[PDB]
Protein backbone atom coordinates (compact mmCIF):
# COMPACT_ATOMS: atom_id res chain seq x y z
CA UNK A 1 0.00 0.00 0.00
CA UNK A 2 2.86 2.08 0.57
CA UNK A 3 -0.16 3.52 3.24
CA UNK A 4 2.95 3.94 6.02
CA UNK A 5 5.04 5.91 3.94
CA UNK A 6 2.52 8.10 3.12
CA UNK A 7 2.07 9.30 6.42
CA UNK A 8 5.24 9.40 7.61
CA UNK A 9 5.95 12.21 5.04
CA UNK A 10 2.81 14.15 5.11
CA UNK A 11 3.11 14.73 8.96
CA UNK A 12 6.94 15.54 9.31
CA UNK A 13 6.42 18.20 6.58
CA UNK A 14 5.55 21.18 10.05
CA UNK A 15 8.23 24.10 9.54
CA UNK A 16 10.80 23.34 11.78
CA UNK A 17 12.78 26.23 11.62
CA UNK A 18 9.52 27.66 13.28
CA UNK A 19 9.45 25.26 16.18
CA UNK A 20 11.89 24.83 18.94
CA UNK A 21 13.36 21.61 21.27
CA UNK A 22 11.59 21.64 25.03
CA UNK B 1 -12.79 -2.33 31.28
CA UNK B 2 -14.16 0.01 28.33
CA UNK B 3 -10.99 1.75 27.38
CA UNK B 4 -10.87 4.21 24.42
CA UNK B 5 -7.58 4.45 21.96
CA UNK B 6 -7.76 7.84 19.76
CA UNK B 7 -4.93 8.09 17.01
CA UNK B 8 -4.87 11.69 15.67
CA UNK B 9 -3.78 12.23 11.77
CA UNK B 10 -2.98 14.39 9.83
CA UNK B 11 -0.26 16.37 7.42
CA UNK B 12 1.80 18.72 9.78
CA UNK B 13 0.44 21.96 10.78
CA UNK B 14 -3.40 20.59 11.17
CA UNK B 15 -3.71 20.99 15.35
CA UNK B 16 -2.52 17.70 16.23
CA UNK B 17 -0.37 18.77 18.80
CA UNK B 18 -3.08 21.47 19.98
CA UNK B 19 -5.64 18.90 20.20
CA UNK B 20 -3.10 16.68 22.43
CA UNK B 21 -2.34 19.96 24.57
CA UNK B 22 -6.20 21.04 24.55
CA UNK B 23 -7.28 17.35 26.18
CA UNK B 24 -4.43 18.10 29.11
CA UNK B 25 -6.51 21.71 29.96
CA UNK B 26 -10.07 20.13 29.16
CA UNK B 27 -9.58 16.84 31.14
CA UNK B 28 -6.23 16.81 33.10
CA UNK B 29 -6.66 20.13 34.98
CA UNK B 30 -4.21 21.62 32.65
CA UNK B 31 -0.84 23.10 33.29
CA UNK B 32 0.85 24.37 36.89
CA UNK B 33 2.33 27.70 37.27
CA UNK B 34 5.86 25.53 37.02
CA UNK B 35 5.14 24.11 33.52
CA UNK B 36 4.18 27.85 32.39
CA UNK B 37 7.38 29.08 33.28
CA UNK B 38 8.78 26.12 31.51
CA UNK B 39 7.44 27.83 28.14
CA UNK B 40 8.69 31.22 28.80
CA UNK B 41 11.55 30.70 26.57
CA UNK B 42 9.97 29.10 23.66
CA UNK B 43 7.55 31.56 23.42
CA UNK B 44 10.27 34.11 23.42
CA UNK B 45 11.60 31.66 20.42
CA UNK B 46 8.74 31.03 18.06
CA UNK B 47 8.28 34.68 18.51
CA UNK B 48 11.48 35.53 17.24
CA UNK B 49 11.50 32.67 14.63
CA UNK B 50 8.24 34.07 13.54
CA UNK B 51 8.79 37.73 13.06
CA UNK B 52 12.85 36.38 11.27
CA UNK B 53 10.59 34.14 9.17
CA UNK B 54 8.76 36.92 7.84
CA UNK B 55 11.87 39.01 7.73
CA UNK B 56 14.04 36.51 5.12
CA UNK B 57 10.50 35.85 3.21
CA UNK B 58 10.54 39.88 2.29
CA UNK B 59 13.81 39.19 0.78
CA UNK B 60 12.56 36.19 -1.68
CA UNK B 61 9.21 37.97 -2.19
CA UNK B 62 11.10 41.07 -3.34
CA UNK B 63 9.10 43.47 -0.32
CA UNK B 64 11.06 47.04 0.66
CA UNK B 65 10.39 48.12 4.03
CA UNK B 66 7.91 50.66 4.74
CA UNK B 67 10.34 53.16 6.38
CA UNK B 68 14.74 52.63 5.16
CA UNK B 69 15.39 52.93 8.65
CA UNK B 70 14.28 49.17 9.50
CA UNK B 71 17.22 47.34 7.59
CA UNK B 72 19.29 48.42 11.13
CA UNK B 73 16.51 46.62 13.17
CA UNK B 74 16.45 43.38 10.05
CA UNK B 75 20.17 43.41 11.30
CA UNK B 76 19.86 43.58 14.73
CA UNK B 77 17.57 41.12 15.06
CA UNK B 78 19.85 38.32 13.97
CA UNK B 79 22.55 39.56 16.22
CA UNK B 80 19.88 39.10 18.99
CA UNK B 81 18.27 36.15 17.99
CA UNK B 82 20.20 34.22 21.04
CA UNK B 83 19.60 36.64 23.54
CA UNK B 84 16.16 35.13 25.10
CA UNK B 85 17.49 31.72 25.14
CA UNK B 86 17.42 32.23 28.84
CA UNK B 87 14.64 34.61 30.31
CA UNK B 88 14.08 37.78 29.53
CA UNK B 89 13.59 39.35 26.53
CA UNK B 90 15.86 42.41 26.97
CA UNK B 91 14.04 46.09 26.37
CA UNK B 92 16.61 46.25 23.18
CA UNK B 93 15.15 43.19 21.44
CA UNK B 94 11.44 44.06 22.11
CA UNK B 95 12.00 47.20 20.11
CA UNK B 96 13.51 46.01 17.25
CA UNK B 97 10.51 43.47 17.02
CA UNK B 98 7.80 46.13 17.96
CA UNK B 99 9.13 48.73 15.25
CA UNK B 100 9.25 45.80 12.78
CA UNK B 101 5.98 44.25 13.37
CA UNK B 102 4.81 47.82 12.67
CA UNK B 103 6.03 48.76 9.81
CA UNK B 104 4.07 48.55 6.33
CA UNK B 105 6.22 46.63 4.43
CA UNK B 106 6.99 43.63 7.11
CA UNK B 107 2.86 43.74 7.13
CA UNK B 108 2.68 43.57 3.53
CA UNK B 109 4.30 40.54 3.50
CA UNK B 110 2.52 39.23 6.61
CA UNK B 111 -0.39 39.52 4.19
CA UNK B 112 0.85 36.98 1.58
CA UNK B 113 2.05 34.51 4.26
CA UNK B 114 0.19 32.08 1.38
CA UNK B 115 3.29 32.82 -1.09
CA UNK B 116 5.38 31.26 1.91
CA UNK B 117 5.18 29.10 4.89
CA UNK B 118 4.85 31.51 8.17
CA UNK B 119 3.48 29.21 11.28
CA UNK B 120 -0.11 30.17 12.39
CA UNK B 121 0.67 30.95 15.92
CA UNK B 122 2.80 34.00 14.20
CA UNK B 123 0.76 36.82 14.69
CA UNK B 124 -1.01 35.40 18.28
CA UNK B 125 2.26 35.64 19.57
CA UNK B 126 3.71 39.07 17.78
CA UNK B 127 0.27 41.52 18.91
CA UNK B 128 0.66 40.37 22.01
CA UNK B 129 4.51 41.32 22.32
CA UNK B 130 3.82 44.22 24.65
CA UNK B 131 2.26 41.50 27.30
CA UNK B 132 4.86 38.94 26.66
CA UNK B 133 8.18 41.57 26.72
CA UNK B 134 7.26 42.56 30.82
CA UNK B 135 10.39 40.82 32.71
CA UNK B 136 8.12 39.38 34.96
CA UNK B 137 5.79 37.57 32.47
CA UNK B 138 4.34 34.43 33.11
CA UNK B 139 2.69 32.60 30.07
CA UNK B 140 -0.92 31.97 30.32
CA UNK B 141 -2.47 28.63 29.49
CA UNK B 142 -3.68 30.38 25.86
CA UNK B 143 0.22 31.07 25.38
CA UNK B 144 1.28 27.65 25.96
CA UNK B 145 -1.09 26.33 23.76
CA UNK B 146 -0.19 28.36 21.16
CA UNK B 147 3.62 27.31 21.81
CA UNK B 148 5.27 25.24 19.03
CA UNK B 149 7.31 22.52 19.90
CA UNK B 150 9.86 19.60 18.11
CA UNK B 151 8.95 16.56 18.96
CA UNK B 152 10.93 13.48 17.88
CA UNK B 153 8.87 10.62 18.61
CA UNK B 154 5.11 9.46 19.26
CA UNK B 155 3.19 12.22 21.42
CA UNK B 156 0.19 10.52 24.20
CA UNK B 157 -2.09 11.41 26.54
CA UNK B 158 -4.19 9.90 28.79
CA UNK B 159 -7.50 10.95 31.00
CA UNK B 160 -10.33 9.17 32.33
CA UNK B 161 -13.94 11.21 31.32
CA UNK B 162 -17.18 10.17 31.67
CA UNK B 163 -15.88 6.68 33.39
CA UNK B 164 -13.81 5.67 30.17
CA UNK B 165 -10.18 5.30 29.83
CA UNK B 166 -8.58 7.35 27.27
CA UNK B 167 -5.50 7.20 25.19
CA UNK B 168 -4.48 9.46 22.61
CA UNK B 169 -1.42 9.15 19.90
CA UNK B 170 -0.15 11.82 17.95
CA UNK B 171 1.66 9.67 15.82
CA UNK B 172 4.68 12.16 14.77
CA UNK B 173 6.58 12.29 11.56
CA UNK B 174 9.21 9.77 13.00
CA UNK B 175 9.33 6.22 12.42
CA UNK B 176 12.28 6.46 14.12
CA UNK B 177 10.96 3.99 16.29
CA UNK B 178 9.02 1.50 14.20
CA UNK B 179 6.55 -1.35 16.43
CA UNK B 180 5.88 1.32 19.18
CA UNK B 181 4.68 3.43 16.22
CA UNK B 182 2.78 0.85 14.01
CA UNK B 183 1.17 -0.19 17.44
CA UNK B 184 -0.41 3.12 17.71
CA UNK B 185 -2.55 2.24 14.50
CA UNK B 186 -3.41 -1.28 16.27
CA UNK B 187 -6.56 -1.57 18.07
CA UNK B 188 -8.05 1.77 17.66
CA UNK B 189 -11.50 3.05 18.61
CA UNK B 190 -11.57 6.51 16.65
CA UNK B 191 -9.17 7.96 13.86
CA UNK B 192 -9.43 11.59 14.40
CA UNK B 193 -8.35 13.37 10.84
CA UNK B 194 -7.02 17.14 11.04
CA UNK B 195 -7.52 19.42 7.88
CA UNK B 196 -6.33 23.27 7.86
CA UNK B 197 -9.11 24.55 5.89
CA UNK B 198 -6.81 27.59 5.80
CA UNK B 199 -4.57 25.82 3.56
CA UNK B 200 -7.13 26.41 0.61
CA UNK B 201 -5.58 29.03 -0.62
CA UNK B 202 -1.56 28.21 -0.62
CA UNK B 203 -0.06 28.53 -3.42
CA UNK B 204 1.37 25.18 -5.24
CA UNK B 205 5.17 25.33 -3.74
CA UNK B 206 8.44 23.92 -5.56
CA UNK B 207 8.11 20.59 -3.90
CA UNK B 208 4.72 19.98 -4.33
CA UNK B 209 2.67 18.01 -7.23
CA UNK B 210 -0.89 18.93 -6.05
CA UNK B 211 -1.67 21.71 -3.61
CA UNK B 212 -1.87 21.04 0.22
CA UNK B 213 -5.62 20.74 -0.06
CA UNK B 214 -5.47 17.80 -2.13
CA UNK B 215 -2.44 16.62 -0.22
CA UNK B 216 -4.69 16.05 2.61
CA UNK B 217 -7.51 14.67 0.73
CA UNK B 218 -4.94 11.79 -0.61
CA UNK B 219 -3.85 10.80 2.77
CA UNK B 220 -7.13 10.72 3.80
CA UNK B 221 -8.51 8.95 1.18
CA UNK B 222 -5.64 6.03 2.42
CA UNK B 223 -6.79 6.25 5.94
CA UNK B 224 -10.38 6.17 5.20
CA UNK B 225 -10.12 2.93 2.88
CA UNK B 226 -7.82 0.72 4.83
CA UNK B 227 -8.74 -2.64 5.51
CA UNK B 228 -7.87 -2.16 9.02
CA UNK B 229 -9.80 -0.01 9.93
CA UNK B 230 -13.49 -1.42 8.92
CA UNK B 231 -14.44 -1.16 12.39
CA UNK B 232 -12.69 1.79 13.73
CA UNK B 233 -14.63 4.97 13.76
CA UNK B 234 -13.48 7.90 11.23
CA UNK B 235 -13.61 11.27 12.82
CA UNK B 236 -13.18 14.37 10.68
CA UNK B 237 -11.66 17.45 12.44
CA UNK B 238 -12.15 19.94 9.49
CA UNK B 239 -9.97 22.66 11.61
CA UNK B 240 -8.75 26.23 11.04
CA UNK B 241 -12.41 27.62 10.79
CA UNK B 242 -11.49 31.09 12.28
CA UNK B 243 -8.52 31.63 9.73
CA UNK B 244 -10.72 30.02 6.67
CA UNK B 245 -13.50 32.42 7.19
CA UNK B 246 -11.26 35.68 7.20
CA UNK B 247 -10.13 34.56 3.73
CA UNK B 248 -12.58 32.75 1.67
CA UNK B 249 -13.78 36.48 2.17
CA UNK B 250 -10.68 37.47 0.20
CA UNK B 251 -9.59 34.34 -1.90
CA UNK B 252 -12.23 31.75 -3.76
CA UNK B 253 -12.33 28.55 -3.59
CA UNK B 254 -11.71 28.19 -6.71
CA UNK B 255 -7.59 29.23 -5.96
CA UNK B 256 -8.16 24.94 -4.44
CA UNK B 257 -10.93 23.16 -6.78
CA UNK B 258 -11.02 25.18 -10.10
CA UNK B 259 -14.06 23.07 -10.83
CA UNK B 260 -16.04 24.83 -8.07
CA UNK B 261 -18.86 26.74 -9.17
CA UNK B 262 -20.84 27.99 -5.95
CA UNK B 263 -20.15 31.47 -3.82
CA UNK B 264 -17.07 32.72 -1.48
CA UNK B 265 -19.30 32.51 1.87
CA UNK B 266 -18.00 30.87 4.16
CA UNK B 267 -21.04 28.33 4.58
CA UNK B 268 -20.97 27.30 1.12
CA UNK B 269 -17.32 26.36 0.46
CA UNK B 270 -17.35 25.12 4.45
CA UNK B 271 -19.42 22.58 3.15
CA UNK B 272 -18.42 22.17 -0.85
CA UNK B 273 -14.87 21.09 1.34
CA UNK B 274 -16.58 18.66 3.59
CA UNK B 275 -18.22 16.92 0.25
CA UNK B 276 -14.75 16.19 -1.46
CA UNK B 277 -13.61 14.73 1.74
CA UNK B 278 -16.45 12.42 2.66
CA UNK B 279 -17.03 11.67 -1.14
CA UNK B 280 -13.74 10.06 -1.07
CA UNK B 281 -15.43 7.50 1.74
CA UNK B 282 -15.47 4.53 -0.96
CA UNK B 283 -17.54 2.15 1.55
CA UNK B 284 -20.68 4.30 2.48
CA UNK B 285 -23.09 1.50 3.05
CA UNK B 286 -20.55 -0.26 6.00
CA UNK B 287 -19.25 3.14 7.32
CA UNK B 288 -20.20 6.64 7.99
CA UNK B 289 -17.73 10.23 8.79
CA UNK B 290 -18.12 12.48 11.57
CA UNK B 291 -17.22 15.99 10.45
CA UNK B 292 -16.52 18.76 12.84
CA UNK B 293 -15.65 22.07 12.16
CA UNK B 294 -13.30 23.02 14.75
CA UNK B 295 -10.78 25.98 15.78
CA UNK B 296 -8.64 23.75 17.86
CA UNK B 297 -6.66 26.56 19.72
CA UNK B 298 -10.07 27.79 21.01
CA UNK B 299 -10.62 25.60 24.39
CA UNK B 300 -14.16 25.60 24.41
CA UNK B 301 -14.92 24.74 21.26
CA UNK B 302 -12.83 21.97 21.32
CA UNK B 303 -14.19 20.81 24.72
CA UNK B 304 -17.49 20.77 22.97
CA UNK B 305 -16.55 18.95 19.88
CA UNK B 306 -14.35 16.26 21.90
CA UNK B 307 -17.70 15.94 24.10
CA UNK B 308 -19.83 15.12 21.14
CA UNK B 309 -17.12 12.94 19.95
CA UNK B 310 -17.40 11.04 23.16
CA UNK B 311 -21.25 10.58 22.98
CA UNK B 312 -20.88 9.05 19.73
CA UNK B 313 -18.45 6.29 21.62
CA UNK B 314 -20.87 6.19 24.22
CA UNK B 315 -23.80 5.31 22.13
CA UNK B 316 -21.84 3.28 20.47
CA UNK B 317 -20.79 0.30 22.36
CA UNK B 318 -24.37 0.25 24.14
CA UNK B 319 -24.98 -0.97 20.54
CA UNK B 320 -21.83 -2.93 19.64
N1 LIG C 1 -5.73 30.45 14.23
C1 LIG C 1 -5.72 29.10 14.41
N2 LIG C 1 -4.51 28.52 14.62
C2 LIG C 1 -4.39 27.18 14.80
C3 LIG C 1 -5.59 26.35 14.76
N3 LIG C 1 -5.20 25.07 14.96
C4 LIG C 1 -3.86 25.09 15.12
N4 LIG C 1 -3.37 26.35 15.04
C5 LIG C 1 -1.95 26.74 15.11
O1 LIG C 1 -1.41 26.26 13.87
C6 LIG C 1 -0.14 25.62 14.07
C7 LIG C 1 -0.21 24.12 13.78
O2 LIG C 1 -0.78 23.44 14.89
P1 LIG C 1 -0.20 22.05 15.44
O3 LIG C 1 -1.16 21.46 16.44
O4 LIG C 1 1.20 22.28 15.91
O5 LIG C 1 -0.30 21.14 14.09
P2 LIG C 1 0.31 19.65 13.93
O6 LIG C 1 1.49 20.01 13.07
O7 LIG C 1 -0.75 18.81 13.25
O8 LIG C 1 0.67 19.15 15.30
C8 LIG C 1 0.23 25.93 15.51
O9 LIG C 1 0.90 27.19 15.49
C9 LIG C 1 -1.12 26.07 16.20
O10 LIG C 1 -1.03 26.78 17.45
C10 LIG C 1 -6.88 27.04 14.52
O11 LIG C 1 -7.93 26.34 14.48
N5 LIG C 1 -6.87 28.39 14.36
Amino acid sequence: EDFFSLILRSQAKRMDEQRVLL
Amino acid sequence: AKEVKLLLLGAGESGKSTIVKQMKIIHEDGYSEDECKQYKVVVYSNTIQSIIAIIRAMGRLKIDFGEAARADDARQLFVLAGSAEEGVMTPELAGVIKRLWRDGGVQACFSRSREYLLNDSASYYLNDLDRISQSNYIPTQQDVLRTRVKTTGIVETHFTFKDLYFKMFDVGGQRSERKKWIHCFEGVTAIIFCVALSDYDLVLAEDEEMNRMHESMKLFDSICNNKWFTETSIILFLNKKDLFEEKIKRSPLTICYPEYTGSNTYEEAAAYIQCQFEDLNRRKDTKEIYTHFTCATDTKNVQFVFDAVTDVIIKNNLKE
